[PDB]
């Protein structure tokens, strides 16, 4: 009950985590392609 | 300390919870690690080399580039803004 | 509670997207450049790839040479890509001469031309 | 139309800006455990204290009644 | 001196001030990863022993205590 | 703006110069506890008591 | 006394867990602050390459 | 003058005050703990204890 | 409670397969990106 | 177009302040490195402290074992 | 929405 | 023309290649002519 509780924090925090890590290595990717595409111009 | 089956399944599965727990956290440091070819490794691991020495290395000479077009573009520009304000001013 | 059921689901919807992302692989211009600057052997052998010396006297009976504006063509007058590329080139330039704005992308690739005989070859 | 380094600069500083951030924050972070650490030790001097006084107390000791024997 | 330099000069103190920007930028970020990576886990790392140390002569301290009231 | 950039450069000088003393002093202090420590305090444990009961 | 010690097996693998998460989510936030510098760093780089899509960009035209 | 550069500075001054207060805790927080580890860890306690363990590992050592 | 005992288990076998899934993205799937990104 | 000098004059301002907190961060860079080494010293004189002062448990658990 | 250096500690 | 040549599954080279010599993806070779009318 409010142990479960105790845990719940670390998990929304762990959530957090992986979801701003997630939208930082879309943004990643979409540096990746810009990069690409200028290594081909060059 | 005998315990209740449905206690002990709780147990044992807090045991492998805890196995995969400590797996993950080994997993997320082996990213964090910047050991990149300092420990034994040959794979790059996100770190400077992925970062500023690295992103950063690119920027201080990619400015020669792009930037650097605009640049003399805008100095001519600001040139011949400066020569017509020269005339106008002194003409009249 | 229904918290923690939130918290695995947005985790799991995180960890799919995370998966699905596509890294564009290398074009086709930085293989040539980077493997030709890439080892002492691999500079060579990446010339030689490249460009390639071909056999004068094949060329001197299958190409007309014209010294006087250097220019090459087949000896039996049919056009090629390079005859295309040219045309291309100099009509841009007769058109750039009249005012008319260039091409924003410059390199135009020849897909046409080389497009219409090819998918024949593959068909034969 | 505008100064090409504008954008630069402005970007530059922005990120200089955060970085500095999460420095005052690092370093805040730092003086909180330093703080922790300090009060959780404030035993040790105690100990260390106790333990001085009583060699002090020992040797004066050995050194009133004349039971100190040689080094070996 | 010149003109044509001295719009060059301008575009000196234009490159001089970014590539100094960006010195700083990665002097600033070295200096973090120091505090973040190097620093803290050491301060983390002296806690425990210090707390292992105050562990292992707890023995001490309760007889002290017993006897002292401290 | 130059009021911002020298109070910045007054800021971060006094940040290095604090620094310095820290360092110095910290050294200062730590030289006699590395002395101690290294040599005397060294301690190597050779071996475990064990009961011939368990045996 | 068995629920008991059920109990302070709990509390125990429950700190180790704590602390293991803790450990977890510190080098999540230090790697999420690695990459966001990285992403920070780059984003100009967009422009130079919509100005250099001009020379060769291939597929798309 | 930018007017932008002129808040980006501002803002880095005062972020660089914040940053000096900071180290002058942290300078702080170090020379208390330096005091706490010299004097007393090894100072006091390190060297007395390491008194009496070597004078009873001598002591014992002489009586084999 | 016994009911309680089940809807803990229940959710530990929801946090055992996320956790086992995140465990699996992040040592598969972000090598191969960083180094595909260093390469580049 | 805005008097040349008056820029010139604050850009040749700007940039020996630059310079400057270019200088005083590199040194605050060698100030965390000398700090955290340090550290890293003091934290070896305690671990150096701890190894000695395990004997102590060591001897109670003889004790209880001899009980 | 940038991430900030929080070090967790204890519970 | 390069760019024709190569069907999509052929850029995925090295890191690329989707692991469930290659040929690696070149700009279409090119043959060099003589022009000054010397052989």
């Amino acid at each position: 009950n409010t142990i479960q509780q105790l845990l719940l924090p670390k998990i929304r925090e762990l959530s957090d985590s992986i979801i701003t890590l997630d939208s930082n290595f879309t943004r990643l990717n979409f540096i990746h392609e810009s990069l690409a595409d200028l290594n081909e111009s060059l | 300390h005998n315990l209740s089956p449905l206690q002990q399944e709780v147990l044992d599965k807090y045991k492998q919870l805890s196995l995969d727990l400590k797996a993950l956290d080994e997993t997320i440091k082996e990213l964090n690690y910047s050991q990149h070819r300092q420990q034994h490794s040959q794979q790059e691991t996100v770190s400077p080399d992925e970062i500023l020495q690295e992103m950063r290395d690119i920027e201080v000479k990619i400015g020669l580039v792009g930037t650097l077009l605009k640049g003399s573009v805008y100095s001519l520009i600001l040139q011949r803004k400066q020569e017509q304000e020269s005339l106008g001013s002194n003409s009249k | 509670g229904e918290s923690l059921d939130r918290c695995i689901d947005d985790i799991n919807r995180a960890v799919d997207s995370m998966s699905t992302l596509y890294f564009k692989p290398p074009g086709i211009f930085h293989n040539a450049i980077l493997q030709g600057a890439s080892n002492k052997a691999s500079i060579r052998k990446d010339i030689t790839r490249l460009i390639k010396d071909c056999n004068h006297d094949e060329a001197y009976l299958l190409f007309k040479v014209n010294p006087e504006k250097q220019s090459v063509s087949r000896r039996d007058g049919k056009e090629g890509v390079f005859d295309y590329v040219i045309k291309r080139d100099t009509d841009m330039k007769r058109n750039r001469r009249l005012g008319r704005p260039g091409e924003k992308p410059i390199i135009h690739v020849p897909k046409e031309v080389y497009l219409n005989k090819d998918r024949l070859d593959l068909n034969n | 139309m505008e100064n090409p380094h504008e954008q630069v600069q402005a970007n530059i500083l922005s990120r200089i800006i955060g970085n500095v951030k999460r420095l005052n924050e690092s370093v805040a972070i730092l003086n909180q455990e330093l703080v922790t650490i300090n009060n959780r030790n404030k035993n040790l001097e105690i100990m260390g204290a106790i333990c001085d006084n009583y060699h002090s107390s020992v040797q004066f000791n050995l050194e009133a009644t004349n039971n100190k024997k040689p080094p070996l | 001196m010149d003109s044509a330099s001295k719009e060059e000069t301008l575009e000196k103190l234009d490159q001089e001030i970014t590539v100094n920007l960006q010195k700083i930028d990665s002097n600033l970020s070295f200096c973090f990863h120091k505090i973040t990576q190097d620093i803290i886990p050491h301060v983390a790392t002296y806690s425990e022993i210090c707390e292992r140390i105050m562990d292992s002569t707890e023995w001490l301290g309760t007889m002290f205590q017993e006897t002292g009231l401290v | 703006m130059t009021d911002a950039l020298e109070q910045s450069v007054l800021a971060l000088e006094g940040t290095v110069s604090v620094l310095k003393d820290s360092v110095e002093s910290l050294k200062c202090a730590n030289e006699p506890s590395t002395n101690l420590a290294s040599t005397m305090l060294q301690t190597k444990r050779v071996f475990r008591l064990v009961p011939e009961y368990d045996v | 006394t068995t629920d008991k010690y059920f109990i302070e097996q709990r509390n125990i693998v429950l700190q180790e867990i704590n602390e293991t998460m803790n450990s977890i989510l510190n080098g999540l936030n230090g790697l999420n602050i690695s990459l966001e510098s990285s992403i920070a760093v780059g984003r100009e780089f967009q422009s130079v390459s919509d100005l250099w899509k001009t020379l060769y960009d291939g597929l798309e035209s | 003058m930018n007017a932008n550069k002129q808040r980006q500075y501002n803002q880095l001054a005062h972020e660089l005050r914040e940053l000096q207060t900071n180290l002058q805790e942290t300078t702080k927080q170090l020379d208390i703990m330096s005091k706490q580890c010299n004097e007393n860890l090894v100072g006091q306690l390190g060297k007395v204890h390491g008194s009496w363990l070597i004078g009873s590992y001598i002591y014992y050592m002489e009586q084999m | 409670t016994t009911q309680s005992l089940l809807k803990e288990s229940e959710s530990l076998d929801k946090i055992t397969a996320m956790i086992k899934n995140v465990t699996a993205a992040l040592k598969n799937n972000l090598p191969v990106y960083v180094n595909q990104v260093h390469e580049v | 177009m805005d008097s040349i000098d008056e820029q010139i004059a604050i850009k040749r301002k700007e940039l020996q302040s630059l310079q400057k907190i270019t200088s005083l961060t590199d040194g605050l860079k060698i100030q965390l490195t000398e700090l955290n080494e340090q550290i890293k010293e003091m934290g070896m004189n305690a671990d150096s402290v701890a190894q000695l002062m395990n004997n102590w448990d060591s001897i109670i658990n003889n004790i209880s074992q001899a009980s | 929405s940038a991430t900030e250096y929080r070090l967790s500690i204890g519970s | 023309l390069g760019l024709l040549q190569y069907a999509e599954g052929d850029y995925e080279i090295g890191p690329w290649k989707d692991s469930k010599e290659d040929l690696v993806p070149l700009p279409e070779t090119m043959v060099r002519i003589r022009v000054d009318g010397n052989e």
